[PDB]
């Protein structure tokens, strides 16, 4: 008779990063808090988050 | 001789025969199916 | 010239001969020497013979060291420094250590891989630093007349290969980590179906993978970049730069795993009559019959 | 926006957790494929290994780079049933070989 076959379910994903993280939240940990007057800018740029 | 007979036909699965590549699972999952009936008819013909 | 953008007009001496010396030894490769792991596979106990990007045995190498000094040149920039990578490269790296301030430095020159040395294309740069490897491969902006300095003894000018305000919108940015008390380091660039690939060794004549980039574009160019400093002369320490290149083909190796995945021997399927024979059978020690 | 080269990492690692006893598909470092899985003590791998194939080319295990641990993969059953059946009867008799 025909072959018995089945469809699995929940597939497995697995690959290494090329890029490093952002690390956004050491950089919104620190221990500094900038005055209103000055808001410094940090930009994040080709990373993962 | 018959382990060898077997062999050969079993490694046939993994040759591309001018396709893309040799498994059909990759095919299906980076081409359209207007477009991927091309990469499936070169390894049917292949195999048979 | 390398880029399309002046970035500086400092003092150039004259276009030198600089030959492109050729070294005295031959490629082996019975031991290992010129073969490399697979990407991420591991294989025990088992013999493959596998078709891919290796060196020709029994073949010259070619040094493309560009020490240079207070002066500078516009020949460097030239060809036959800038060859075509058509597929590959071999490279064999000497660890030039210094003893300056009795502290064990490792520093050498630098590989930049490219297409048209644009803003708009990918430029690939392996710039090693002290007891860390850096690979980045970003949008960069490439000079007319790039040059790299030395940490240790710093010459009298300043590195400036790349000038940019943001960076770039860059595929890879990853950092390795190499022994600083070594003798020779080995490297493997080549391209097959659009991909990239790199190898690095330290220690050993077999090498170890280092990323694998997809990119579409098909590159042809690469050129080292020189090395000016104030250390390697005459008059200071005897120590010299050398950078040897040969160029890669497909062909035919013959592997041997052992009970623990490390390379014992291997053959070049195009060497002699008797290695013929072996990637036929696919074993090191054929039977008695007669081979066409 | 549906640009650049700054994404997010919320899709793939939704679960980040494999079974052991189950047939489900993989894709693994670029390789798919299905096949079941089990835990086994391996000490073979190195810091740039992370797939096990044979001479044949087929996958036979891997190592997770998130608990450090190994498996090793198997073809999952699919295998076919050999029924005799009467002339004029209801329901053939079957058979699983092996
Ligand atoms: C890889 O190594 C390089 C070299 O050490 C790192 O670049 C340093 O980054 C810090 C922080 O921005 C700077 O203070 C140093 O001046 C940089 N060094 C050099 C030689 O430029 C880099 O951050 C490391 N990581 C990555 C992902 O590249
Ligand atoms: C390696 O293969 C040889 C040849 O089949 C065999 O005799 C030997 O027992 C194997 N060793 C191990 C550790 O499997
Ligand atoms: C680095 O090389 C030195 C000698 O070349 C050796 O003694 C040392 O063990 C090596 N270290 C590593 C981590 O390989
Ligand atoms: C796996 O082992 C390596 C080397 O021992 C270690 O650096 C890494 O942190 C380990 N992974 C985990 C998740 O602990």
């Amino acid at each position: 008779l025909s072959g018995f076959t089945v469809k699995p379910v929940a597939t497995v994903y697995r690959r290494i990063p090329n890029l490093p993280d952002c690390d956004i939240d050491n950089w919104l940990n620190n221990v500094s808090v900038p005055s209103p007057l000055n808001w410094e800018r940090r930009i994040f740029s080709n990373c993962n988050f | 001789a018959n382990a060898q007979a077997l062999n050969s036909l079993l490694q046939q699965l993994f040759n591309k025969f001018g396709a893309i590549s040799s498994s059909l699972q990759e095919i299906l999952s980076r081409l359209d199916p207007p477009e991927a009936q091309v990469q499936i008819d070169r390894l049917i013909n292949g195999r048979l | 010239v390398i880029g399309d953008f002046n970035c500086t007009n400092s003092f150039i001496n004259d276009y030198n001969k600089t030959i492109p010396r050729i070294s005295e030894d031959v490629v082996d490769v019975s031991l290992g020497l010129g073969t490399y792991y697979v990407l991420n596979r591991v294989y025990l106990n088992t013999t493959l013979l596998f078709t891919g990007y290796f060196p020709k045995s029994g073949a010259n190498f070619r040094d493309l060291a560009l020490k240079g000094s207070i002066y500078l040149s516009t020949l460097w920039y030239k060809p036959p420094f800038l060859s075509d990578f058509n597929n590959g490269i071999f490279s064999k790296v000497k660890n030039t250590k210094l003893y300056v301030n009795n502290t064990l430095y490792s520093e050498f020159s630098t590989i930049v891989i490219g297409s048209v040395f644009v803003n708009t294309s990918y430029t690939i740069v392996v710039q090693p630093h002290n007891g860390i490897l850096e690979i980045t491969a970003c949008q960069y902006t490439m000079c007319e007349y790039p040059h790299t300095v030395c940490k240790s003894k710093g010459s009298i000018r300043n590195e400036s290969w790349h000038i940019d305000s943001s960076e770039p919108l860059c595929l890879f940015k990853k950092n390795f980590t190499y022994n600083v008390s070594a003798d020779w380091l080995y490297f493997h660039f080549y391209q097959e179906r659009g991909v990239f690939y790199a190898y690095y060794a330290d220690v050993g004549m077999p090498t170890t993978f280092l990323f694998s980039l997809y990119l579409g574009t098909i590159l042809s160019h690469y050129y080292v970049m020189p090395l000016t400093c104030n250390a390697i002369s005459s008059n200071t320490d005897n120590e010299t730069l050398e950078y040897w290149v040969t160029p890669l083909s497909r062909r035919q190796y013959l592997l041997n795993f052992d009970e623990h995945g490390v390379i014992t021997n291997a053959v070049d399927c195009s060497s002699s009559f008797l290695s013929e024979i072996q990637c036929k059978t696919q074993s090191f020690a054929p039977n008695t019959g007669v081979y066409d | 926006i549906n640009s650049g080269t700054t994404c997010s990492n919320d899709l793939l690692y939704s679960n980040t957790e494999i079974s052991t006893g189950v047939c489900v598909n993989y894709d693994l470092y670029g390789i798919t494929g299905q096949g079941i899985f089990k835990e086994v003590s391996a000490a073979y791998y190195n810091n740039w290994q992370n797939l096990l194939y044979d001479s044949n080319g087929n996958i036979i295990g891997f190592k997770d780079f998130l608990t450090n641990k190994t498996y090793t993969i198997l073809p999952c059953y699919s295998g076919r049933v050999s029924a005799a059946f009467y002339q004029n009867s209801s329901s053939p008799a079957l058979l699983y070989r092996n």
